[PDB]
């Protein structure tokens, strides 16, 4: 059944899960109840959408999701909202107290009493499916729980699951938007820890979205909201393909594969395009070679970085829309001419392509206009680093005075860790170099 | 009664297939029921061959389908003809092999294997006096490439004596959308240097050109592509499928196209006057190949026309087109241009020429496969996806080697003098 349990960890990954799952039911066109009139297969089916949902036997199109986090406000919000009866009681977990920004707090201290819960209520999901093809986890890089609790869902994953996929989607801190003083801490930590047991990252920079939504949007004071209707999008973009029927899609194995040169790089550099407001969408069109080249313009990218100066080992580029395949390759066969986009010697063939014809949706109230032919680009690029070194630089200037250091103490962790994880960081720095330099 | 058995894997191989049975099903006028209704009694003299006679005077392709991902067996039997099939020739997974080829040829293929080898023991032993197998599928991705080619060392133990037969769809030289495509296909090469006696090398940019530069389609799809293959295919196996002044079968056609066991990989051609065929027919734009017959020379050339023409005016043209580019032509093996001729044309055409030369130009595709394999190898590049699998690098090196020595192979009858 090529099945994916979405786990959406703290209140970043729980809001951003709220923006997703709203965009999947109106693509798939199910009701807050859950109900699909369209969906005669009443009960189950062997259906594309059915990868994301459950049925139940009341025609009831349940998400395969997680919803895990250490304080119940976040969540209590989803069982008293418009999406209330969707999820079942048990997919939407919470505890009393919050991690309080402390990763330590998130995966030792508060964590540990309610992680073989979270387990089980994955387990549950899991015997549903016939074939589960992955794990989905959202989640912030700077709260305690979606740093501390993540690693630890993380690591307990691999245990009971293997070497089964494992997929994230992490926000990396900025202070533009809402951010805290031991973020940096937290970021390096968990990164450290899930290094060795993710196989795929999606960063999003919330500088980045930040900065997209208040200049392709002309939204001058962003919210959460705002940015994770645009994160959705990506994330649409990239599960378009295992929600749909088509021909031309590519599936998580197939997506994998040919994004992660190598274990450690997996950590694609994602863009969107068209991101535009409905009064310049008025009598205007985007075409395919347009939006190709738009995801190539370091001011799109996801993460702040600057590909021009760094070099591509693989690109994916999901097309979906009124896409029709020569225009698809045409505006590809232009990337490999210009000389401003260099791949590394290493990678004669770098792109992987697909197209899902469903076209792009809008959420009723999301600031995007809707459009007909968007793209969604991954490419792993060693620009990526940069934003590694920026979160390392950070991490050194409060290390070097052991800043907040107590606070992590405190809750059982040693200094050790610390710098151990920086070290892991410093590796991985010099690997994205090495990886870089052109071959013998 | 020399029956071929059929075999289609990945996405590939099973649209491609799909669209050589609408092509020869409507050659022999069979409806997508399976019964016939055509006009001449020729149609069906030689039908046997592709089809086996059920209960009913129902004709049932003797064609095995085979996939990971069972997304394209659905729109295979939704098809114009998807009805035609046997149901349980249908052999697919639900995992799919994720463009990686160790999946296909040691894990998630290794598994469905047998019951692919199942149904083959069923058709093959429903067979008066089988004569060989043919193999659709691409060499790029996972299952068509890594599973394909693991069903022909499978087929080779329990039918050593049988003709194997393969219609590889080649990585090309600019258009790609699989990243790994360079480790699938010198892997996949490697398996069929060995346990084919007959490849037919497709190129995807190739029939792109043709269906946009020469047949004026703006927009070519998959589907157009495919039709350009499917006539070839039909083309091909004209000699196979209905009677004529040639009494030929698959091994009679190895016997004499390949002069050395190793280099037996084709390059098709098709077209579209009886001198203009003979033209356009020996042209690159004609080439269904990314190779350019004038970089080498040609072994062994075949040649098939169809419908009513000359036969004096064909032979003639041949023989001037032979005499007039003899530089291109082996000296040391005399006569090595042979025609054949079909009455029955294909479906809205009159006339109709089909291509199958062995030139040693074809080494040129080796050599960028090889090139594109060192470059990823040499960095160790996406191997770890190979490596988790179970393989090790020690495999790859291998395939390496292989591919190197076929080119070497091939550059050493390209100067061979007499
Ligand atoms: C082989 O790698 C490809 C790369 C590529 O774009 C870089 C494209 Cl568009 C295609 N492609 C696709 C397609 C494939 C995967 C995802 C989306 C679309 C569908 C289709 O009907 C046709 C005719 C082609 C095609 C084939 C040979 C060519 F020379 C030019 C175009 C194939
Ligand atoms: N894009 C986006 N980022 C968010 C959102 N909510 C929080 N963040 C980011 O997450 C960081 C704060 O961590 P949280 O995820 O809110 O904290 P938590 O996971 O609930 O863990 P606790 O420390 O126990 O509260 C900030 O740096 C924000 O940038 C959101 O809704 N959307
Ligand atoms: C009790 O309610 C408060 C709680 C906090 C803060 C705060 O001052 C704005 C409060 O108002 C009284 C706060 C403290 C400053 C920090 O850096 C010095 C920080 O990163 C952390 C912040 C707060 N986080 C953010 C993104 O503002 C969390 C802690
Ligand atoms: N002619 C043709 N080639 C295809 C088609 N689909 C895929 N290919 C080729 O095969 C490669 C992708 O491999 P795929 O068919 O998915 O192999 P699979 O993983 O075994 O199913 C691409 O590089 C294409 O060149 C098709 O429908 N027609
Ligand atoms: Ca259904
Ligand atoms: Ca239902
Ligand atoms: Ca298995
Ligand atoms: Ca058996
Ligand atoms: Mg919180
Ligand atoms: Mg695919």
């Amino acid at each position: 059944m090529r099945e994916c349990i979405s786990i959406h960890v703290g209140q970043a990954g729980v809001q951003i899960g709220n923006a997703c799952w709203e965009l999947y039911c109106l693509e798939h066109g199910i009701q807050p109840d859950g109900q699909m009139p369209s969906d005669k297969t009443i009960g189950g089916g062997d259906d594309s959408f059915n990868t994301f949902f459950s049925e139940t036997g009341a025609g009831k199109h349940v998400p395969r999701a997680v919803f895990v986090d250490l304080e119940p406000t976040v969540i209590d919000e989803v069982r008293t909202g418009t999406y209330r009866q969707l999820f079942h009681p048990e997919q939407l977990i919470t505890g009393k107290e919050d991690a309080a920004n402390n990763y330590a707090r998130g995966h030792y201290t508060i964590g540990k009493e309610i992680i073989d819960l979270v387990l089980d209520r994955i387990r549950k999901l899991a015997d549903q499916c016939t074939g589960l093809q992955g794990f989905l986890v959202f989640h912030s890089f700077g709260g305690g729980t979606g740093s501390g609790f993540t690693s630890l869902l993380m690591e307990r994953l691999s245990v009971d699951y293997g070497k089964k996929s494992k997929l994230e989607f992490s926000i990396y801190p900025a202070p533009q938007v809402s951010t805290a003083v031991v973020e940096p801490y937290n970021s390096i930590l968990t990164t450290h820890t899930t290094l060795e047991h993710s196989d795929c990252a999606f960063m999003v920079d919330n500088e980045a979205i930040y900065d997209i939504c208040r200049r392709n949007l002309d939204i001058e004071r962003p919210t959460y909201t705002n940015l994770n209707r645009l994160i959705s999008q990506i994330v649409s973009s990239i599960t378009a393909s295992l929600r749909f029927d088509g021909a031309l899609n590519v599936d998580l194995t197939e997506f994998q594969t040919n994004l992660v040169p190598y274990p450690r790089i997996h950590f694609p550099l994602a863009t969107y395009a068209p991101v535009i407001s409905a009064e310049k969408a008025y009598h205007e069109q985007l075409s395919v070679a347009e939006i190709t080249n738009a995801c190539f313009e370091p001011a799109n990218q996801m993460v702040k970085c600057d590909p021009r100066h760094g070099k591509y080992m693989a690109c994916c580029l999901l097309y979906r829309g009124d896409v029709v395949p020569k225009d698809v390759n045409a505006a590809i066969a232009t990337i490999k001419t210009k000389r401003s986009i260099q791949f590394v010697d290493w990678c004669p063939t770098g792109f992987k392509v697909g197209i899902n014809y469903q076209p792009p949706t809008v959420v009723p109230g999301g600031d995007l206009a809707k459009v007909q032919r968007a793209v969604c680009m991954l490419s792993n690029t060693t620009a990526i680093a940069e934003a590694w070194a920026r979160l390392d630089h950070k991490f050194d200037l409060m290390y070097a005075k052991r800043a907040f250091v107590h606070w992590y103490v405190g809750e059982g962790m040693e200094e050790g860790e610390f710098s151990e994880a920086r070290e892991d960081m410093a590796a991985l720095e010099k690997d994205y170099e090495e990886v870089g330099v052109d071959s013998v | 009664m020399r029956e071929i058995v059929h075999i289609q894997a990945g996405q590939c191989g099973n649209q491609i297939g799909a669209k050589f049975w609408e092509v020869i099903s409507d050659e022999h006028g069979i409806d997508p029921t399976g019964s016939y209704h055509g006009d001449s009694d020729l149609q069906l003299e030689r039908i046997n061959v592709y089809y086996n006679e059920a209960t009913g005077n129902k004709y049932v392709p003797r064609a095995i389908l085979v996939d990971l991902e069972p997304g394209t067996m659905d729109s295979v039997r939704s098809g114009p003809f998807g009805q035609i099939f046997r149901p349980d020739n249908f052999v697919f997974g639900q995992s799919g092999a994720g463009n990686n080829w160790a999946k296909g040829h040691y894990t998630e293929g290794a598994e469905l294997v047998d019951s692919v080898l199942d149904v083959v023991r069923k058709e093959s032993e429903s067979c008066d006096c089988l004569q060989g197998f043919q193999l659709t599928h691409s060499l790029g991705g996972g299952t068509g490439s890594g599973m394909g080619t693991l069903l022909i060392s499978k087929i080779r133990e329990e039918y050593p004596d049988r003709i194997m037969n393969t219609f590889s769809v080649m990585p090309s030289p600019k258009v790609s959308d699989t990243v790994v495509e360079p480790y699938n296909a010198t892997l996949s090469v490697h398996q069929l240097v060995e346990n084919t006696d007959e490849t037919y090398c497709i190129d995807n940019e190739a029939l792109y050109d043709i269906c946009f530069r020469t047949l004026k389609l703006t927009t070519p799809t998959y589907g157009d592509l495919n039709h350009l293959v499917s006539a070839t295919m039909s083309g091909v196996t004209t000699c196979l499928r209905f009677p004529g002044q040639l009494n030929a079968d698959l091994r009679k056609l190895a016997v004499n196209m390949v002069p050395f066991p190793r280099l037996h990989f084709f390059m098709p051609g098709f077209a579209p006057t009886v001198p203009e065929l003979t033209q356009q027919m020996f042209d690159s734009k004609n080439m269904m190949a990314a190779c350019d017959p004038r970089h080498g020379r040609y072994l062994t050339v075949a040649a098939i026309f169809r419908g009513r023409m000359s036969m004096k005016e064909v032979d003639e043209q041949m023989l001037n087109v032979q005499n007039k580019n003899s530089s291109y032509f082996v000296e040391w093996i005399p006569n090595n241009v042979k025609t054949a001729v079909c009455d029955i044309p294909p479906r809205g055409l009159k006339m109709s020429a089909t291509f199958i030369g062995n030139s040693t130009a074809i080494q040129e595709l080796f050599k960028r496969i090889s090139e594109q394999f060192t470059a990823m190898f040499r960095r160790k590049a996406f191997l770890h996806w190979y490596t988790g699998e179970g393989m090790d690098e020690m495999e790859f090196t291998e395939a390496e080697s292989n591919m190197n020595d076929l080119v070497s192979e091939y550059q050493q009858y390209q100067d061979a003098t007499a």
